[PDB]
RNA sequence: CCCAUAUCCGCAGCAGGUCUCCAAGGUGAACAGCCUCUGGCAUGUUGGAACAAUGUAGGUAAGGGAAGUCGGCAAGCCGGA
RNA sequence: UCUGGGUCGGGGUUUCGUACGUAGCAGAGCAGCUCCCUCGCUGCGAUCUAUUGAAAGUCAGCCCUCGACACAAGGGUUUGU
């Protein structure tokens, strides 16, 4: 087995990561984090792995007025991958998801970052490069 | 014995470090006279005017690096001063400084 | 502990050292510094640059 | 040494170290060895005086 | 003075088991120390004086 | 004789106020801003030594990008041709 | 004190990126000299190449010196069961 050591979040409620896989949405704007139980002012903040809620603010119409389970499987901040490694990304992306993790989409663009190609499965198997 | 002269190099991009910009220039040459009183065992300095000539030459927070210096006690003669001896700091022009070390200099 | 090439200057990163850049087209690229991926990421050819290994063997300084 | 008895499996973990790193602090160091420098850079100018 | 190492843990069931992890270490430099004194110490009431 | 960051008014050698004449070189569209020559001055009623907090004025900042706040206030972006 | 610690110097480390001079049948081209040349040889010329991982900095709170040069039992004020 094993368990997801933290990582450096680095993207908060605010942002807006780009959609990585045929379904034709384009963006996904995150509105929370699952899993944060949260401080005083703190903002929620995600990394790669994290199942988060985000809405599509441009695409296709049937998916642009709804909140969407996501997963973040790529990101631009700089994280440690514990063998002293700092990774980082050309841009912030993710895909859509259920919340048992099947993808409303089929394939992925774009490399994966192996901390969510372990933790989500059929996210890993539509993976072309495990980066 | 009591009048002797050396020649020295001084390190001023070291004694010059982290103060402000508008005070390098004037720093330098209380720092020169530090140098001196330490050195040779006397109050009194005195700096040759082509000395600080030389320490202004880039501005007043520009000062060079390394500046060869020579130093010399001598019996103070002008009057019955409280100060018996007196060090005279004139300047010495040098393209280089590799390899200098401090030298007694003959009359 | 591999010991991996800096994909701008040539040399050689120890496993303490540097990060990697993963561009989204499949390439993995290892950086020594922040002087090297910075000189990457601004485009330039490590061949015009006096420093790096690429430049030393187009010009045979060995 | 510790007031308490060590009893978690962190604490009783036999190490093996295999590598140590030995560049220098003093800047962005990137090479192990004095000799390791040497081999790699060739001779400069200044030795060849 | 840090430096830094690598090792490979046993941690049985974890992520990192049978593979290299990056340590940050403290180099603690630790001469021979010299016995010179002896000093008693007694159970009191009010202490050990 | 002064005609004004000291000769005038403002209780004062007071960052305020108070009508005009002459007007160099470079850059540039330009009596713009910047640097210099003629002429002028000694930093504007004290120096020295330090480089703590807090300020006031100025900068920069990974990854996000208004989520801050009553309000994009402030700053940033934009800029010429 | 088996001295000592300072100031320079040297070495190590490291930062930036290859100094000035000089050389080049390297150079977009242009101007010249014609008894010349048998297609020359003087110039101007951003840039390039060699000398050159050079040059410059490096404890001031980096490291190691034993090279040089000086200096260090000197002062001042108080303290008794
Ligand atoms: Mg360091
Ligand atoms: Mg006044
Ligand atoms: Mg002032
Ligand atoms: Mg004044
Ligand atoms: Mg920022
Ligand atoms: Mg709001
Ligand atoms: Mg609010
Ligand atoms: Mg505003």
């Amino acid at each position: 087995s094993g368990a997801k050591f933290r990582i450096s979040l680095g993207l908060p409620v605010g942002a807006v990561i780009n959609c990585a896989d045929n379904t034709g949405a384009k963006n996904l704007y995150i509105i929370s984090v699952k899993g944060i139980k949260g401080r005083l002012n703190r903002l929620p903040a995600a990394g790669v792995g994290d199942m988060v809620m985000a809405t599509v603010k441009k695409g296709k119409p049937e998916l642009r007025k709804k909140v969407h389970p996501a997963v973040v499987i790529r990101q631009r901040k700089s994280y440690r991958r514990k063998d002293g490694v700092f990774l980082y990304f050309e841009d912030n992306a993710g895909v859509i998801v259920n919340n048992k993790g099947e993808m409303k989409g089929s394939a992925i663009t774009g490399p994966v970052a192996k901390e969510c190609a372990d933790l989500w499965p059929r996210i890993a198997s539509n993976a072309g490069s495990i980066a | 014995n009591e009048v002797v002269t050396r020649e020295y190099t001084i390190n001023i991009h070291k004694r010059i470090h982290g103060v402000g910009f508008k005070k390098r220039a004037p720093r330098a040459l209380k720092e020169i006279r530090k140098f001196a009183m330490k050195e040779m065992g006397t109050p009194d300095v005195r700096i040759d005017t082509r000395l600080n000539k030389a320490v202004w030459a880039k501005g007043i927070r520009n000062v060079p690096y390394r500046i060869r210096v020579r130093l010399s006690r001598k019996r103070n003669e002008d009057e019955d001063s409280p100060n018996k001896l007196y060090t005279l700091v004139t300047y010495v022009p040098v393209t280089t400084f590799k390899n200098l070390q401090t030298v007694n200099v003959d009359e | 502990m591999k010991v991996e090439l800096c994909s701008f200057s040539g040399y050689k990163i120890y496993p303490g050292h540097g990060r990697r850049y993963a561009r989204t087209d499949g390439k993995v690229f290892q950086f020594l510094n922040a002087k090297c991926e910075s000189a990457f990421l601004s485009k330039r050819n490590p061949r015009q640059i006096n420093w790096t290994v690429l430049y030393r063997r187009k010009h045979k300084k060995g | 040494k510790s007031l308490l008895v060590q009893t978690k499996r962190r604490a009783l973990e036999k190490i093996d170290l295999k590598f140590i790193d030995t560049t220098s602090k003093f800047g962005h160091g990137r090479f192990q060895t004095m000799e390791e420098k040497k081999a790699f850079m060739g001779p400069l100018k200044k030795d060849r005086i | 003075g840090m430096t830094h190492i690598v090792r490979e843990v046993d941690r049985p069931g974890s992520k990192v088991n049978k593979k290299e992890v990056v340590e940050a270490v403290t180099i603690v430099e630790t001469p021979p120390m010299v016995v010179v004194g002896i000093v008693g110490y007694v159970e009191t009431p009010r202490g050990l004086r």
